[PDB]
RNA sequence: GCCCGGAUAGCUCAGUCGGUAGAGCAGCGUGUCCUUGGUUCGAUUCCGAGUCCGGGCACCA
């Protein structure tokens, strides 16, 4: 079950926004990233610095209330090597989130613009974005003209992706910058 | 000869240029203190000559502008007043005036100004008030214009809580450290909730009942309410306590540094007790966070109003607007903002809207006529506004001139505004450092960390489409407070790494400073992936490689950049969008007139809407009269009201006071002066109620003269109501009274405003006034500024700093007072002249000798001198027909002090009933707190008199109680003070028995057969009618004002008075003598008049003597018959002879004083009946 | 001129006195018209009122404008007068000409600054009667602000010794009348009526000897130089010798011809708005101010004691007192001249509000006499008023 | 009558952010600045009025 632990943490972590970090990825008991997991018979995951204070309340399981003591639970590592990568791809998706705001909050400042800024453009709608809505691996839409656009072609897009609205959300901070711009542009 | 007079009561009674001066240099020392006043302020005050006045510019403090106007003023009018006394009516007026000028610019001034200048400001408003008075006569004549109280002898009474409340609080709580803990506590509550008059800090009872109830006090709950007092009581209050030193301008940590040790050892005591009955540093981490959070938060609001532009902006668009317009299109306007196009008139409404309570405060006469002129429809007709006079005044004229006449003024006041914003940063901003160095000192001068700190989150970004201005304004105080902490953080890591590169180009000697620079950007290194490095670096500085560490320079920094840079973008729009909300807010309101409103909170508005009248009328109506009804015996009370329930309000101010009993005048001038009391009172309501809407209220100096004149009244009549409420029957009513006017002590123009008698020859008074006209004592002088500037001279090794200099002139300037009234005998002054040679001799050689030697030689000197003063003394009161030892201790005394000072700066019943009451208390202890309940026993009976007799009856019975150590020593005693009672309430008009009751009552509570007490008492009572039908007062006064020829010689002194009025009528003259011999002072001084010859000074010594002997009977009839002024004006024989016209011109007066003295027998007799009827019925009655 | 100026009804000075903007132009051409219709008139105009190219540029009325009328049985001269406060002492001239006033007061405003201001002014140059015209009633329908302004500006006719509860009252518009609304003229000419029965005919003293304040000064071209007003007292002929008196040197002159309204007089007579020509004197001369006398009868005066009442804050007077030394302006019938004050002994500063019998001493010398009353102005608004006591020199 | 501008030592003048009048000549200046008031903490200075002086308009019994 350690393989299968692991196997479906990996698929919850892919379909999933990388900005939504798992609840089971981080410990629940400290509800931190995974530094010192430890492990089960059966196979959680939990951290060592909060197993020694969970087993003194109940010498048992935290979740599968199993009666376990503190010398099975051992540091379990294993759970760590995806972890990393997971984090990594996060910072790396976050690596494009902060730009895709730094220069969005110089657009939201520009005056006297030619066209709407590339960044305020929905590709798949060529228009002012009214609210953003950010993809898995980082590009924006439209919310709605990116529903109505999948409900036309069976939630495929660009190169025919499995790609659907639940997994995808809003981009907040561009949706504040878009606030921002349209405010600025409204003052004329 | 009204000028002189005039000129010589600035001078020398009033004293105005030297209180000017003693003012202002008192001031100016106290805000250049550097101990008291921070160096910012300070150095505001700073100028190149002592000669140049302060120079007010746009870019100071607007408390700095209105204290360099004040000093200002005060230099001004002491230069005209000098002016004045080198030489008049004109200038001492425009003097008066500029000082009432300042005066008003107090009133219109805040808290803060205001309790920074009262101080040094009441010393003169009394003599501002009588400088006024006397101005005032030198006008036509107004009868009925004042009529207010006569001011008799006013010129006779003319005259660090903060710091230490809270250590003191503290302190008594740290004393707060079964049952012995349910009493101590309530003492606490009674002695400090009930203090008031500091609490500026709008929550202070809220604090120290908190304390209290926590004080009283598994150990979760102890912690938890440890924790809080020390996050969110605590801190409230240093936060609070640096706004009132901030915004006061005091020195960083002037009284929050004493409050703050105090509160810290109160802490740390309270957290050993907890720890022993089962952490407690009150500066740990958090505590500092939370009074940094509000020290930046005051900041930024600070910085924010210093930065604003937008109402400057305004108002210059507003004037430059109203400035647009020329002579052609000005006439086209009729010269009326209201004929005006409707878009001008909007877009002047739109600019006006940001600029409005600057220019209310400074006019607001002009804001509601601009505020009319705009808003109004021109549809609607002025006379359906029902305009007053001097609104239509204000309406009638050219409005863009009015307009315009404001801009200089309204343009500075916004910029001195803006101004006092940035100083006020500034004084945060030190306030800051310095509680930054004390936090340091306090702890160890060493800095602890933790690796448990919550990461720092930059706020997130939210552009709410519309919300109220303070939203925005919050959001941007947030960021503001954000981008500080960034900005700490990023110099906190600038410094450690200029120390890592310094200091070794991790086992390290000095960690404390790289310890204090790392805990400045610890949540910022902890917000990017670097926990393990954190947690690394922690325990390696606290207990022990710093060569990789340098690797995360770059990446700390370029985060700190990028975070700054979006913080003030963030803040920038969020400033956008404040003001868009606040255009938004200024369309939606409509434009309305704002002087009133501002104008009822200056200083006397506050005071008027206290409506301190209304119930001065109602105690006066309705509690006072009646207590006198009840308590008077009916005799006395007939006099009072005609009625015989209801005063006599058709005469209340009475003005005879000299055909009355004591008693009886007394009575009456009580009524007066709650007369002018409560008239005073309502006068100062009404000149200062603004509550009508179709008036205007102009800002001028020139109303200042009449509210100080109003506030003279009304000090100088509750002074006598306290002079008349120290009498053992009248304590109740008038303590009533003074309570409702509690409410005008602690106002700064106001305040006590007052003080809350020697015997001397008449020849020396006369010739010593006739000095004062006329102004050893230049030798003396010129001695004392010898020795002075020799002090001043001394450049030696021993260096004098010139504040001891600034004390030895003081000291010599007191020494010049003291003895500048002393005459020395023959040789007296050669001896006394070569002591202060020798004197100023050592004091020129204080370096050339050892101290031990100089000590021995100012010591002998000081002792010479001393004895030297003390026989010029003695001379003098033989001389001036004085009293033997009473000139010479006080004289001796000054010399004393004197030279104590030179040194120092160069490197009665109530005993009685006290004893009793002391005797009373120790006779059942000793045979089984004490100075508390022996206090309040003698407070509640102060005032008994207890004759000489009744002393030796004390005595004998304390004796006995001594040496016996049962209720015959307290039958003793309480028929002692039962027979005072009666001496009291005979003295007064008081009914028999009241209260002498009360004192009874009092008497045995505290002491916690009756036959005989009231037999003795009846038989005290016949004793006193007896001897008041013995009494012959009102005779011996007739006999000494006019012995038994008055009807003879006026009858024989008649025809030679109309004589008076030819070589052979000198004849009789010469004989009046042997027919018309003169036997009275009265008849003495009625030939002395027939004289005529007042040239000679033998007559005018005669004059002098006849009043001596007339004075205390011509007291009686008018106040002007004094010793003091009176004599001074007698200068010419004109005057002379004018003197003696007045008071031959007052026989009748003098017949309505004798037949007084006899009513005064009559009714006093005729209480003793009442009295003893009394008490024979009470005797009979008890049986 | 053309005509000769037959005398056939007794005539009266009268003019119209308010605040600034309440219309008194406009009844001045209200009543010319409208008398022009009902009788024979003239029907001036508004342009030909306010014609300075001055007036028409600024819209105010800033120099007197003279006109007549006649009714039934009296002509009048009607002196319009400015209502601006920086033009005060022009409108205190004309009301040194005026035998009665017709106080303008608009009853979309009430008694303004300017009424008051007038009315106390007018009774020190010597109005002795004053009919009040409610002017600007047919923009006002409400009665009970009608009744407030008529007993507001009836107390201030007490508060200076006019009979306020005798005074008529006039609700009229000058504007509809003008217009030609028949029920607004009805109300114009019951205020001629009250002009007829109200003001009374004056006593006229055309025996005392010949006297003259001159109001104004012109340069008649081809024929000489023209100085008008009215004759206070006596009777001028052509060919007789006056001299000029005043703030200069007197001078001596004949009168050459004598005018009323732009006709030929055969004399002047005391009380009438008259102008003399006189022989050989440049328009440099003279001045306002002057006086036309018979020769050696008047002496001008410097120093004279007079008591003077201060008005007070709340009357336009001085807010601050003043001391020795203070340099008012002093206002006679025609006259204005800076002066110095010499309080009474014993007084250094006299407040506002205040009583004083002060001596006043003239920069220049002028025709004055005992009990004339005077004005004091200074910095633009009347400080007090008083009256000569006593000539001293 | 309505504007505009000047008046500072015996003479010519500089003094403008409102902080106690100075440069020359004349023979080391109580010259508060033409005078009077007002505003202002404070006036040569800003506002008003008045006295002289000038140069622009006005009207024309
Ligand atoms: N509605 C109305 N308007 C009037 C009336 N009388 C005068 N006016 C108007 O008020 C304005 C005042 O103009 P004048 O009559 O010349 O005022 P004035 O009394 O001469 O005042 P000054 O010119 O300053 O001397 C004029 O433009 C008239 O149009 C009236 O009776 N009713
Ligand atoms: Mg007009």
């Amino acid at each position: 079950h350690k393989s299968k632990y692991l196997r479906e943490a990996a698929l919850e972590a892919n379909l999933s926004h990388p900005e939504t970090t798992p609840t089971m990825l981080t410990c629940p008991i400290d509800s931190g990233f995974l530094k010192d997991p430890v492990i089960t018979p059966e196979g959680f995951v939990y951290n060592k610095s909060s197993i020694l204070k969970w087993l003194e309340t109940k010498k048992e399981d935290p979740q599968s209330r199993k009666p376990l003591t503190a010398k099975d639970l051992q540091p379990f590592p294993e759970l760590l090597i995806i972890v990393n990568r997971f984090v990594e791809t996060q910072t790396n998706y976050e690596k494009l989130k902060n730009r895709l705001v730094q220069n969005a909050r110089v657009a939201a400042r520009q005056k006297e613009y030619t066209e709407i800024p590339d960044i305020f453009l929905c590709p798949i709608s060529k228009t002012l974005i009214k609210t953003p809505v950010i993809t898995a691996q980082g590009k924006v839409y439209d919310q709605e003209a990116l529903s109505n656009f999948l409900i036309a072609t069976g939630n495929k897009d660009e190169t025919g992706k499995k790609l659907s609205i639940d997994d995808v959300v809003v981009f907040d901070e561009l949706y504040q910058q878009i606030k921002v711009y349209n405010f600025y542009r409204k003052r004329e | 000869r009204t000028i002189e007079t005039y000129i010589i009561y600035l001078k020398e009674d009033l004293k105005i240029a030297d209180t000017c001066k003693t003012i202002k240099d008192g001031l100016l020392k106290s805000i250049t203190d550097k101990t008291h006043f921070s160096e910012e302020l300070a150095t505001y005050f700073e100028r190149d000559n002592p000669n140049a006045p302060f120079k007010v510019n746009t870019t100071d403090p607007t408390q700095v502008a209105v204290l360099k106007k004040l000093l200002n003023a005060l230099e001004n009018a002491e230069k005209s007043f000098r002016a004045i006394e080198n030489i008049a009516v004109m200038v001492s007026y425009k003097a008066v005036h500029e000082i009432y000028a300042a005066l008003q610019l107090i009133n219109h001034s805040n808290s803060d100004i205001q309790d920074i200048v009262g101080p040094h400001i009441q010393k003169l408003l009394p003599q501002m008030a009588l400088a006024s008075k006397a101005l005032g006569n030198f006008a036509p004549e107004h009868p009925e214009e004042s009529a207010g109280a006569v001011l008799a002898g006013v010129v006779n009474m003319l005259p660090s809580n903060l710091i230490f409340e809270l250590p003191h609080y503290f302190e008594e709580l740290q004393k707060l450290i079964m049952i012995k803990k349910a009493n101590e506590t309530k003492y606490y509550f009674e002695q400090l909730s009930s203090k008031s008059g500091l609490l500026a800090i709008p929550s202070y009872l809220s604090i120290v009942k908190r304390l209290i109830a926590h004080s009283t006090d598994a150990y979760l709950d102890a912690v938890a309410k440890l924790e809080d007092i020390k996050h969110n009581i605590l801190p409230q209050l240093i936060s609070e306590l640096e706004m009132v030193e901030e915004s006061m301008g005091l020195k960083p940590g002037l009284l929050t540094d004493p409050a703050l040790e105090q509160m810290n050892k109160y802490y740390t005591q309270l957290a050993e007790q907890v720890d022993n009955i089962a952490l407690g540093v009150l500066m740990d981490d958090v505590f500092i966070q939370k009074r940094r959070s509000n020290q930046e938060s005051r900041l930024n609001e600070a910085r924010l109003s210093s930065e604003d532009k937008s109402v400057l902006a305004a108002a210059n668009r507003f004037f430059d607007k109203i400035g647009s317009y020329n002579s052609i299109h000005k006439a086209w306007s009729k010269w009326s903002l209201a004929n005006i196009s409707q878009s001008e008139k909007d877009a002047l409404i739109k600019e006006y809207k940001q600029f409005q309570p600057h220019f209310a405060a400074l006019y607001p006469d002009i804001d509601k006529l601009v505020v009319d002129a705009l808003t109004q429809p021109t549809g609607s007709n002025i006379v359906s506004r029902l305009y007053s006079s001097d609104y239509k005044q204000l309406w009638s004229s050219d409005h863009f001139k009015q307009v315009l006449s404001c801009k200089d003024s309204v343009l500075s006041s916004i910029q001195q505004s803006l101004a006092q914003s940035e100083f006020k940063a500034k004084l945060i901003e030190k306030t800051m450092s310095h509680s930054e160095e004390t936090a340091y000192s306090m702890n160890n001068k060493t800095t602890n960390l933790t690796t448990r700190v919550q990461p720092f989150e930059p706020l997130k970004f939210t552009l709410e489409d519309d919300k109220p201005v303070e939203y925005y304004h919050k959001r941007v105080i947030a960021a503001s407070n954000q981008i500080l902490e960034l900005e700490r953080a990023q110099k906190g890591v600038a410094e450690f790494f200029n120390y890592i590169q310094k200091k070794y180009p991790l086992d390290e000697s000095d960690k404390e400073f790289l310890r204090k620079a790392y805990k400045t950007f610890q949540p910022q290194l902890l917000a990017l992936k670097h926990d393990d490095i954190n947690t690394r670096l922690v325990s390696s500085l606290t207990s022990s490689r710093l060569t990789d560490l340098v690797s995360l320079k770059s990446g700390i920094n370029d985060y700190l950049n990028e975070k700054i840079s979006d913080l003030n973008q963030d803040k920038t729009t969020l400033l956008d969008k404040e003001e868009e909300a606040r255009e938004e807010q200024y369309a939606k309101n409509p434009l309305v007139a704002k002087g009133a409103e501002l104008e009822k909170q200056t200083l006397f508005g506050q005071m008027s809407k206290l409506k301190l009248s209304k119930s001065v009328d109602d105690f006066f109506n309705k509690k006072f009269q009646t207590y006198l009804k009840d308590n008077l015996s009916p005799e006395v009370w007939k006099q009072l009201s005609s009625n015989g329930e209801t005063l006599d309000f058709d005469k209340i101010p009475y003005l005879e006071f000299h055909k009355d009993s004591p008693e009886v005048a007394m009575y009456k001038q009580l009524i007066n002066s709650m007369h002018y009391m409560k008239n005073g009172l309502e006068k100062l309501e009404s000149l200062n109620d603004y509550g009508d809407p179709n008036n205007i209220y102009h800002r001028t100096r020139f109303v200042m003269t009449t509210f100080n004149a109003l506030v003279m009244n009304i000090c100088f009549s509750k002074y006598y109501v306290m002079e008349a409420g120290n009498n053992p029957g009248l304590k109740a009513i008038v303590q009533e009274g003074l309570d409702l006017l509690k409410p005008l002590e602690g106002m700064p123009l106001i305040g006590d405003y007052l003080k809350t008698p020697p015997k001397q020859n008449i020849i020396t008074a006369w010739k010593k006034q006739q000095a004062v006209v006329e102004s050893d004592q230049q030798l003396i002088s010129e001695q004392l500024g010898k020795i002075q500037e020799a002090i001043d001279n001394f450049d030696g090794d021993l260096e004098v700093s010139d504040s001891a200099r600034e004390k030895i002139k003081t000291q010599i300037g007191e020494f010049a007072k003291g003895i500048s009234g002393l005459s020395f005998g023959p040789g007296s002054v050669k001896k006394i002249l070569a002591a202060l040679t020798k004197l100023e001799t050592q004091l020129s050689n204080l370096d050339k000798e050892s101290p031990e030697v100089t000590l021995g030689k100012l010591k002998d000197i000081h002792s010479e001198l001393n004895a030297q003063f003390r026989a010029a003394a003695e001379y003098t009161e033989y001389h001036s027909g004085q009293k033997f030892g009473s000139y010479s201790n006080n004289i001796s005394t000054i010399v004393s002090n004197f030279c104590n000072g030179l040194v120092s700066n160069l490197p009665k019943d109530t005993s009685y009933l006290q004893l009793i009451a002391e005797s009373l208390y120790q006779i059942p202890v000793k045979l089984n707190e004490i100075d508390a309940n022996v206090k309040a026993f003698v407070e509640g009976l102060n005032g008994l008199s207890f004759g000489p007799g009744s002393v030796k009856k004390i005595l004998s019975t304390a004796a006995k109680l001594q040496m016996q150590l049962l209720k015959e020593i307290q039958a003793e005693f309480g028929t002692i003070l039962m027979a005072a009672a009666d001496n009291a309430e005979f003295h007064l008009g008081l009914k028999p028995g009241t209260y002498s009751r009360t004192v009874s009552e009092r008497f045995e509570k505290f002491y916690s057969i009756d036959t005989t007490s009231t037999q003795k008492r009846l038989a005290r009572e016949m004793e006193r009618l007896e001897s008041v039908k013995e009494d012959t007062s009102a005779i011996d006064t007739k006999k000494s004002i006019f012995g038994t020829e008055h009807e003879q010689f006026s009858t024989l002194y008649q025809p030679y008075a109309s004589l008076r009025h030819l070589h052979a009528i000198d004849r009789v003259f010469e004989e009046r003598h042997k027919i018309n011999k003169p036997s009275s002072p009265f008849d003495k001084l009625r030939d002395l008049y027939l004289d005529g010859d007042f040239e000679k000074e033998e007559n005018k010594e005669q004059f002098l003597q006849l009043y001596a002997e007339l004075q205390p009977h011509l007291i009686k009839i008018n106040y002007q018959y004094d010793l003091a002024y009176f004599l001074r004006e007698l200068q010419t024989p004109e005057d002379f002879k004018a003197a003696t016209e007045r008071i031959i011109n007052d026989e009748s007066k003098l017949q309505e004083l004798i037949t007084g003295l006899d009513d005064t027998k009559r009714l006093k007799v005729k209480l003793c009946e009442e009295r003893i009827g009394y008490f024979i019925d009470l005797l009979k009655k008890q049986e | 001129s053309k005509e000769k100026f037959e005398r056939t009804k007794p005539h009266v000075n009268v003019g119209t006195i308010g605040h600034v903007d309440h219309g008194k132009t406009t009844l001045t051409a209200a009543i010319t018209t409208v008398l022009a219709k009902t009788y024979g008139g003239a029907a001036r105009a508004f342009d030909q009122i306010d014609n300075a190219p001055e007036e028409k540029a600024r819209g105010i009325t800033i120099n007197t404008s003279h006109v007549e009328y006649d009714t039934p049985t009296r002509h009048y001269a009607h002196v319009d007068c400015p209502g601006h406060a920086d033009y005060v002492k022009n409108m205190i001239t004309g009301a040194a000409q005026m035998d009665g006033a017709i106080l303008v007061v608009a009853a979309t405003d009430g008694p303004m600054p300017q009424t008051r201001e007038h009315i106390l002014l007018g009774r020190q140059v010597g109005v002795p009667y004053i009919i009040v015209f409610l002017n600007k009633c047919d923009m006002v329908d409400d009665e009970e602000l009608l009744e407030l302004v008529e007993m507001e500006v009836r107390e201030l006719l007490s508060q200076y010794d006019f009979p306020g509860d005798d005074t008529p009252i006039v609700r009229g518009s000058a504007l509809k009348a003008l217009e030609g609304d028949a029920e607004w003229e009805a109300k114009i000419l019951e205020l001629a009526g009250f002009l007829d029965s109200y003001i009374p005919e004056p006593e006229r003293a055309i025996d005392k000897p010949f006297l003259l304040p001159i109001e104004d000064v012109f340069s008649i071209s081809g024929r000489g130089t023209v100085v008008t007003g009215r004759v206070e007292r006596g009777i001028i002929k052509v060919g007789e010798e006056v001299e000029i008196v005043g703030i200069k040197e007197t001078q001596k002159s004949t009168c050459t011809g004598v005018e009323m309204f732009r006709k030929l007089l055969d004399e002047g007579r005391a009380g009438e708005n008259v102008g003399v020509l006189l022989r050989g004197i440049k328009r440099e001369e003279i001045e306002r101010g002057q006086v036309l006398a018979k020769p050696g009868t008047i002496k001008p005066h410097t120093k004279f004691e007079s008591e003077v009442y201060i008005l007070s804050k709340d009357e336009g007077g001085r807010h601050t007192p003043f001391f020795k030394g203070y340099r008012p302006q002093f206002y006679f019938r025609t006259t204005d001249v800076t002066g110095t004050i010499e309080l009474p002994e014993g007084v250094e500063m006299v407040m506002p509000g205040d009583n004083i019998k002060m001596v006043v001493t003239l920069i220049h010398p002028i025709a004055m006499d005992d009990g004339l009353r005077f004005a004091i102005r200074e910095g633009g608004r009347t400080v007090g008023a008083g009256v000569v006591a006593k000539v001293l020199s």
